[PDB]
């Protein structure tokens, strides 16, 4: 696999989710970064600076999904 | 140029992208005996691999982390597995292979 950088913006992380056909998706803040909260697979996307990190159930599909949106906003090195 | 040198060459740092997939097993024995009976199975399955049962009872298979969640109910274990992207193959195939559960 390659190496990853760049950023994720939450708005549009979002406005994404919503055009693949996630809805009623919730976004915290923390101290700077956000939290998008999917009741899929009771889904957390902790979105840091330089850090992605995707916690969900065992829904593989699912996972995938959000793996390949993530890595839509991301350059492969 | 390679992969860390094209990197630095654009002062960029590296992204992490991590995945924690909440595994759920039914097992009625204590948590541990469950995370070694994991192990002999991933040991047994993934012979080629880098596996290991590391002290704190926590199981790898090479860069790909297996911990117990926190003890719930008392028949339901919860496999926390974890993985960044550059494992994202294994990482999905272990997901994939547990649930399927653990020999007999």
């Amino acid at each position: 696999k390659p190496l990853l950088s760049g950023s994720i913006p939450v708005e549009q992380f979002v406005q994404t989710l919503e055009k693949h056909g996630f809805s009623d998706i919730k976004v915290e803040d923390t101290a700077k970064g956000h939290i998008v909260l999917l009741q899929e697979a009771e889904t957390l996307i902790q979105i840091e600076e330089d850090s992605t990190h995707i916690i969900c159930d065992n829904d593989e599909m699912l996972r995938v999904r959000l793996r390949d949106l993530v890595l839509k906003f991301l350059q492969k090195f | 140029v390679s992969s860390e040198q094209a990197l630095k060459e654009l002062g960029l740092a590296e992204h992490q992208l991590r995945f924690t997939c909440r595994v759920h097993l039914h097992d009625t024995r204590k948590e541990q005996e469950t995370a070694l009976r994991v192990y002999s199975h991933l040991k047994s399955v993934l012979k080629d691999h880098c596996v290991q049962h590391l002290p704190d009872g926590s199981v790898t298979v090479e860069s790909v982390l297996l911990q117990a969640a926190a003890p719930s109910d008392p028949g339901t274990k919860v496999l926390l597995v974890s993985w960044t992207y550059q494992d994202e193959e294994l990482g999905s195939f272990l997901t994939s292979l547990l649930k399927k559960g653990l020999p007999q």
